[PDB]
């Protein structure tokens, strides 16, 4: 089934009536289900929208306003589920398509079998070109059907005579395009919506605009859920109580509930939590991974901080981190949901009265290692030059997605290099970086070792020449590998030969030189037990860990370790010349000096 | 047309864009500049 | 609604006809649930089987054979649910109801009402008298009507047709008395049952009896949940999955599921569970106490030894405990389920080839802590005088009870004493304590005090008379309250006027004499630390716990407390043994605070 | 009447009663002694 995302532009539109159409194209072509949004506006006179027929159902408002078009093509749309309101009161809102001037506007709505708004009023008003419109019993369609609350039916003159063959309520003017009554014509035994004036006519409960027989399995929409080919309230879960035993007991059928759907194993994004598919566990509960599965449990008395993102939770109503709400960032490790930067957040917002972000704020976010959703940087301070505030970010979770895309930058004039030193994993979705005409060190990234699937891709354009970069010595550090770097530093290369110490990749170890010493393997290196005694000219001092693997110790040896005193602790033992403990008569433990009581002090 | 000048209290509406007033519906909407999006055009077109 | 349990008798019988009479009278009569079987043998022609009348529904079977009556005045009942079945097989059996060398016996059935059967066969047999129920047709009433179910009518010289008005199908002579078919005149069009051929007649799906119309609240009865008066599949839970956010956000309109019923409230002696109201939590999950509620959470690393009892679990098979299974509670601290001991636990059964327990093996119960359902105990081994092997038993729960009882002690001759001494609540239910001839501590209990509400009784029909045991002098020790006694020991006493030692009861305590020292506390006293001086003449040195409480040790005493040695920053100590701080650069020795007062 | 003597099989089937066999059912009925119920007798009777 085919699925697109929308709009939410409201009225406003693109600087080009060509560019505003080829929008619409592109959001809305080939799609039969609309995960937000449907809003057609400045659309001119001659335009083919033929392509908006496959449109069937609608999870928010349809917004058709300002145009100029005479026929509104919209020939499949069966039902409309409210679950956004234009101006947060109207599902479907139709108005002022007409140009003022000229003889130009809508006609006819087309509107074929539409049946069902299950929230929200109707407006149609101002549209001064339309014949049927307010003919329509609008009360049929709409659930909550009382005209009083938000009902606004208006509008035109010279028309809207019915042909012969419709008995009024028409949408077109010949034998088809006659509006059918689901719900005013049913019996007063019928549940929700009939397919004729009998009792035998009326449709199971859990359809929606009506139906081709009375089944579950044989409707127009679904309600709730769509269990695999029927319609129900809920789906058969994990476990069942039985009646009889009063416990809990496990189901042989149950399906995990997803979005308006159900299915046998939610994705692997997903959390899996009480019989449901849910994009994040509840704060009370640790995330954890069984047998593959991801799910989660409650924690232990000390857990992860794990913040509220931009657009959920506590920070559901907004669209980007700013001056009131990044104090909220402060000890988080985990962020829940998206971090976005817009030019609202960082340099204010003078219609609202948001203050801009002090630089200084955005070092709050040097604590994150995982952000479950995107990345959205379309603003950042002009005086900060790289990305050093989040270096330690370790994971891109990829819940959801920007348009398809996980990390997200765009028109940064005001950065030279990017400095991410934790970063491994983009987990799901594409990279998009463009248009930053002063950053270097981005090319030289391979981009393969961070993606994970195959079926993922990036996007570069029109940032600053590699080239000119190489012309002005913008080079890393001369153990970096091909795999590339985020900066100058030694320790902001993906990769590096030779060895590292921590972050910084170096070209040589302290196996048998400078201030201390360690022993080296697999490019680290780490200290032996300071015990071992520095070997010097050249002479190898440790080999392995602890106070083994080493020439000598400068303490008492006994066995694999050494100890400060010999006689300490403790059998009980005596030191040689040489500082090697060997046994001692027991008790002695104020000191001994050889094998025997008669050595002790 | 269907709109005229925008009222005070809306002179920061609109970012990136120039703001119109629609007088049927008292509602103002922006047109944006280009490569911007979005009921105020504060965010990037992906698509340009 | 009146609910009543129903007896699991069979075949078997009372020795005495009026008792067996008077018997089916005090399980039946007043009441319309069974939460049982309706077992109904033997009954004499001259009986008055009216009170019969009440009963609508039956969890179980029904089973009526053997019996001399003409009707059988059932005439409301409506379902037979089919929990258990007789002999695996059948939810409805009626057979051998004459005598045949006289003439009595069942004539005709009643049962107008009865519209559903949710499980098992049907079998009438070999009766005499009864001439109708060959034309009733079962497949109807039958939940599972196919050949491959045990569905059948066995006869007599007939009885004509009940009349023009109904054709055939009938149980007895008037219009009055025929069978309204519910599923085999429906509509091809609806699942279910209907009460009429066209499909404006058919019932809403989720109810198993007739209907006044096509409603899940309109229906006579039904085979899921009752929630609120409207029949269900599943009734609203604690959370609602929201399609469009993909999360689970809080439901206002929660309600738990309990029994059969959903409900706003869990009882307090069940624990809650994922939006219902359960006995007993999975294996991997540990009750838990928040708020008042009792709850179930994941356990960790050590989880409580929780242990199957008799009629649960792995062995919800047994009747008793018995010497084939009572190896299975030898590390067990707190049993799910009931503790039953009947003849066949304790003296063996012979028809099983299972053995009589060896009376030590009963100590494997020494480690029981709480009993979530009941106690029920009915033989024990002559050798022992008392139930000392639970002494340390805490609480019984009362999650199940036994007709209304959660404590049963029936005819005990070798018991004298009881001897509890940690149980100290019995959550739900009465106690039901009877013919214990040498019981001589069943009268001094403040039986009240072991309550959790005030709907709980005792009673207490004979024991030895208090007379006599007085007589013996069978009185608990001296110390003793008014709340009384388990058996004749200190340590036996339900709570003691002076202080406890643990335990022990105890005069006066070794606050200022002895070999070893005490601090006083609301009803107990408690060692204090070992350092502390042992003062004569009423001089306690401890006020509570730890070497900071006492006011003169024969060790070292620094500045929180008493020490048997000061620590090597180093400190040195005086001549009365109070620890003070030496220089910083000390290892092996000091005598004071500066550095020439440091010793190598 | 209906009952006859329990076969060698069922000799130990009653506990505190005595044995019948129902013959057109071939099962048995077990008539329990004074305050005793119970398909086998074997539990005793809270009424009496
Ligand atoms: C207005 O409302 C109508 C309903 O009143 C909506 O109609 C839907 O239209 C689609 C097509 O656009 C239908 O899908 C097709 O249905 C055919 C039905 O065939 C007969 O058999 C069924 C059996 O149940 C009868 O109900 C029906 O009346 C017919 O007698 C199928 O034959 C089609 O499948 C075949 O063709 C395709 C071609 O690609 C092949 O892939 C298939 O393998 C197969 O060979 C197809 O399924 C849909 O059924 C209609 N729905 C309803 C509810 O009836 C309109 O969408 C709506 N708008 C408009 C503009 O009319
Ligand atoms: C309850 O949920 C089920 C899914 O569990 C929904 O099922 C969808 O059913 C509709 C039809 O009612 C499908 O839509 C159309 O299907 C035609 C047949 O092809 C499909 O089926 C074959 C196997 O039989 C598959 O191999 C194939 O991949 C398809 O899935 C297509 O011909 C139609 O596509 C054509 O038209 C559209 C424009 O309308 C064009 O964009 C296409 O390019 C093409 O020309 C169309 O796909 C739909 O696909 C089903 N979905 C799923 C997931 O299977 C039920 O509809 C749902 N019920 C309710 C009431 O919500
Ligand atoms: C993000 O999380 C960090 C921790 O990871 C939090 O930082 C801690 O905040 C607490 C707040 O109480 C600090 O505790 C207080 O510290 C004061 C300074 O202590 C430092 O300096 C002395 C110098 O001798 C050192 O000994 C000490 O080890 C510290 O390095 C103390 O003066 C305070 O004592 C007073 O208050 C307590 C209150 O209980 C009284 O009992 C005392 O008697 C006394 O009156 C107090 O101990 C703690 O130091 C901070 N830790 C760190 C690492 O900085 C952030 O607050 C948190 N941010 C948010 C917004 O949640
Ligand atoms: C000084 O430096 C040396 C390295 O130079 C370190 O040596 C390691 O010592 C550890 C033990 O402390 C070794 O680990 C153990 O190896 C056992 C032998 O199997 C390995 O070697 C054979 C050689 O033929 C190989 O075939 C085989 O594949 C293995 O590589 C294993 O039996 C041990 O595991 C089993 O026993 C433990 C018991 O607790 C169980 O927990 C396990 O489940 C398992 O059943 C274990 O793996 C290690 O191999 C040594 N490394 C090397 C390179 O030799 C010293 O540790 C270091 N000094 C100090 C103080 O640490
Ligand atoms: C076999 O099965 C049938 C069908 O289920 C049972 O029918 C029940 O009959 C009784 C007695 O008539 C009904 O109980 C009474 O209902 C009155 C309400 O009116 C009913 O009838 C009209 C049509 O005449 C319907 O429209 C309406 O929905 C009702 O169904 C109440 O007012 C009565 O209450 C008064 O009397 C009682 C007497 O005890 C007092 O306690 C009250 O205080 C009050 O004064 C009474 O409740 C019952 O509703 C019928 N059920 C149905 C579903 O029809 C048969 O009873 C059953 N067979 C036997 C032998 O019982
Ligand atoms: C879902 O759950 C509800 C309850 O949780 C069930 O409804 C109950 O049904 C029982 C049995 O009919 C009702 O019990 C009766 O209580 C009467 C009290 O009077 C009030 O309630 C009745 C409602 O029946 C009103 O008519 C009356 O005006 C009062 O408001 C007693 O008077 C009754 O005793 C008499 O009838 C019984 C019938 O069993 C006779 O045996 C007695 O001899 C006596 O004459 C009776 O005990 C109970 O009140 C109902 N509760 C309510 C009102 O919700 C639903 O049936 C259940 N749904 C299903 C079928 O799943
Ligand atoms: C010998 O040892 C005994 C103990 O056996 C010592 O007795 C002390 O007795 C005093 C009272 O006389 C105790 O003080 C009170 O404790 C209450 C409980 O506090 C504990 O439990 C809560 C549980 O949530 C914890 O939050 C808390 O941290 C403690 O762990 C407090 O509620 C009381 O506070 C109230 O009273 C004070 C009075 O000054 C007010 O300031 C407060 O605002 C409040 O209103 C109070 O603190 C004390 O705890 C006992 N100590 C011990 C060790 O248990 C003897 O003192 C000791 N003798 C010698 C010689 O050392
Ligand atoms: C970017 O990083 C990726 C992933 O580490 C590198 O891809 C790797 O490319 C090498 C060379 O082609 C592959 O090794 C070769 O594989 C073939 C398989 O048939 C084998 O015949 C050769 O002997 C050799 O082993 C390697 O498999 C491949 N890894 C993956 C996971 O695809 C890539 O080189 C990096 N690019 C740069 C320039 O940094
Ligand atoms: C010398 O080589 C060893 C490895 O042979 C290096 O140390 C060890 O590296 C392995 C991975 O190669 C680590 O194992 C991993 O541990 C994490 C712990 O959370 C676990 O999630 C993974 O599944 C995996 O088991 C191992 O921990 C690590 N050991 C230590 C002590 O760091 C070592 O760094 C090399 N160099 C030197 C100089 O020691
Ligand atoms: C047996 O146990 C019961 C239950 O714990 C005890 O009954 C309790 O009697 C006390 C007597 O003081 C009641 O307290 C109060 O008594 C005063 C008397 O002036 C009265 O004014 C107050 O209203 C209050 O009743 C207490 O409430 C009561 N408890 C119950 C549940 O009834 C009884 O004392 C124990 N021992 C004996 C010897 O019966
Ligand atoms: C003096 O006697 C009182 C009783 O009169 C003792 O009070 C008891 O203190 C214990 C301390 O553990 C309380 O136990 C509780 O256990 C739960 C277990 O989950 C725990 O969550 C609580 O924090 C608490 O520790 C107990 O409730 C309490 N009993 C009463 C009746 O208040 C006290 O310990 C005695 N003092 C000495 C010095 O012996
Ligand atoms: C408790 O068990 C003991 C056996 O362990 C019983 O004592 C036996 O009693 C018989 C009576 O005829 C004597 O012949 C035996 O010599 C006794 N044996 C021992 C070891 O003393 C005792 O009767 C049992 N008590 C009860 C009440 O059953
Ligand atoms: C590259 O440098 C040349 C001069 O060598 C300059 O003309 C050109 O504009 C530079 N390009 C960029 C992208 O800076
Ligand atoms: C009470 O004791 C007397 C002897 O003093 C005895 O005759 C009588 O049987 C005893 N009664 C009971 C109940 O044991």
């Amino acid at each position: 089934q085919s699925v697109c995302a929308g709009t939410e532009n409201k009225l406003s539109s693109l600087s080009d009536l060509e560019q505003q159409y080829r929008a619409l194209r592109k959001y809305y072509e080939n799609c039969e289900v609309v995960m937000g949004n449907l809003e057609i506006t400045s659309i001119e006179h001659n335009r083919d929208l033929s392509f908006l027929r496959s449109v069937r159902e609608v999870t928010g408002y349809v917004l058709v306003a300002l145009n100029q078009f005479r026929y509104l093509p919209l020939e499949n749309l069966r039902i409309i589920r409210g679950t956004k309101l234009y101006e947060d009161r109207y599902a479907l809102a139709i108005f002022l398509n007409y140009r003022k001037d000229g003889n130009f506007g809508l006609q006819e709505l087309g509107l074929k079998n539409l049946t069902e708004i299950l929230n929200g009023g109707v407006y149609v008003d101002q549209n001064k070109f339309l014949c049927y419109a307010d003919t329509i019993h609008w009360q049929d369609i709409v659930r909550n059907p009382w005209p009083s609350n938000l009902t606004l039916v208006s509008g035109s003159s010279g028309c809207g005579r019915c042909h012969k063959s419709c008995t009024g309520r028409c949408w077109g003017p010949t034998e088809n395009h006659c509006q059918t009554l689901t719900r005013t014509v049913c019996a007063e035994q019928c549940d929700g919506r009939c397919y004729g004036p009998y009792v035998s006519d009326c449709c199971h409960r859990e359809c929606a605009g009506g139906c081709s027989g009375p089944k579950d399995t044989d409707c127009f929409a679904c309600m709730n859920f769509n269990d695999s080919g029927a319609c129900v309230t809920q789906c058969p879960q994990t476990f069942v109580y039985n009646p009889t035993t009063f416990q809990l007991e496990h189901n042989f059928n149950a399906k995990y509930t997803y979005g308006a759907f159900c299915v046998k194993k939610c994705p692997h994004n997903f959390v899996v939590d009480s019989s449901s598919c849910v994009r994040a566990c509840p704060s009370s509960k640790m995330e954890v991974e069984e047998n593959g599965i991801k799910m989660c449990k409650p924690c232990t008395d000390i857990c992860p901080k794990a913040c509220d993102g931009i657009g959920t939770g506590s920070l559901m109503s907004a669209q980007t981190v700013d001056s009131s709400n990044i104090d909220k960032f402060i000890n988080c490790t985990k962020i829940n949901g998206n971090l976005i930067f817009l030019v609202t957040g960082i340099h204010g917002d003078p219609y609202n009265a948001i203050e801009a972000i002090d630089p200084e704020k955005l070092n709050v976010f040097r604590t994150v290692r995982e952000i479950t959703g995107f990345l959205n940087i379309q603003s950042w301070p002009p005086n900060m030059t790289d990305f050093s505030v989040f270096s330690n970010l370790v994971t891109i979770g990829g819940r959801v997605l920007y348009s398809g895309l996980s990390l997200l930058i765009l028109k940064q004039q005001g950065i030279t290099s990017l400095q991410f030193q934790s970063l491994k994993e983009i987990s799901a979705g594409n990279i998009y970086i463009t248009d930053n005409s002063n950053l270097c060190y981005y090319h030289t990234i391979n981009w393969t070792t961070l993606f994970s699937t195959i079926n993922q891709r990036i996007v570069i354009r029109d940032n600053r020449k590699a080239e000119n970069c190489t012309a002005e010595g913008m080079v890393c550090n001369h153990l970096c590998s091909s795999d590339g770097c985020w900066g100058p530093g030694p320790d902001q290369c993906l990769s590096c030969r030779r060895f590292s110490r921590g972050r910084i990749c170096i070209e040589s170890c302290n196996l048998y030189d400078g201030e201390f010493r360690e022993f080296e393997n697999g490019s680290i290196c780490v200290e032996c037990d300071p015990q071992c005694e520095k070997m010097e000219d050249g002479l190898l001092t440790c080999h392995g860990p602890g106070p083994d693997n080493c020439t000598k110790c400068s303490h008492f040896k006994d066995g694999p370790n050494c100890v400060e005193k010999c006689p300490d602790g403790l059998i009980f033992k005596y030191a040689d010349p040489d500082r090697e403990c060997h046994p001692c008569h027991p008790n002695c433990t104020q000191g001994c000096n050889g094998p025997t009581s008669h050595d002790c002090i | 047309g269907h709109f005229s000048r925008c009222p005070k209290q809306y002179k920061h509406y609109c970012i990136k864009g120039r703001c119109r007033f629609v007088v049927a519906e008292q509602t103002p909407s922006c047109v944006c500049d280009e490569g911007y999006i979005g009921a105020r055009c504060e965010r990037v077109d992906l698509f340009y």
